[PDB]
């Protein structure tokens, strides 16, 4: 996986922070975005984020995923 | 400790989530969050093992409310539970006394 890679949400992922569905369960499955970050460490110091893949979508919306929930496009 | 108590109660109501049926569980996590905020400055999740607690704090992924909870309403600690969860009680508040009892018995 690389920062900048385009990906499609293949697994079902229900979120509540989407700008057009605030506080409401919304499945991201099928949406496509760009990888903005892969959380592993902060200033060389290893972090333990269990949803390391940060994906940015349109509408100023971003969300975190496991490597297995998205597919390289 | 009191600020952490208020935080949990308000967030629980804000997200329509509930505390564990057994408030002692809730108490332990709140006390742990309070503890971490003192030593680290941030409410780092206390129910996990970190290699660099200070780095984790700077990244913020695990600062309560964590990314999984803010995005997926997922709290592996069992602090904020969805209504359908078997361990979810109907309370969104916890007596201050309950917490005090935890400070009393730690070990
Ligand atoms: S799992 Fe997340 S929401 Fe639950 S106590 Fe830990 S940091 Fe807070």
């Amino acid at each position: 996986m690389n920062v900048g890679d385009r990906v499609r949400v293949t697994s079902s992922v229900v979120v509540y922070h989407h700008p057009e569905h605030a506080k409401t369960a919304f499945d991201l499955q099928g949406m496509e975005g760009e990888v903005a970050a892969v959380l592993t460490g902060w200033q060389g110091r290893p972090i333990s984020a269990n949803l390391p893949v940060l994906v940015k979508f349109e509408q100023r919306f971003k969300a975190h995923f496991r490597p297995d929930e998205v597919t390289l496009i | 400790l009191a600020a952490m108590k208020n935080f949990a109660e308000q967030y629980a109501k804000r997200t329509d989530t509930y505390f564990c049926s057994d408030l002692s569980v809730t108490a332990v996590v709140i006390e742990g969050l309070a503890r971490h905020k003192e030593e680290l400055g941030s409410p780092l999740c206390p129910c996990r093992h970190y290699a660099d607690k200070e780095a984790e704090v700077k990244n913020t992924f695990w600062n309560c409310p964590c990314v999984p909870m803010r995005e997926r309403k997922e709290c592996h600690c069992m602090l904020f539970l969805t209504p359908d969860n078997d361990f979810a009680g109907d309370a969104q508040g916890i007596p201050m006394e309950t917490l005090e009892e935890k400070k009393a018995s730690m070990a």
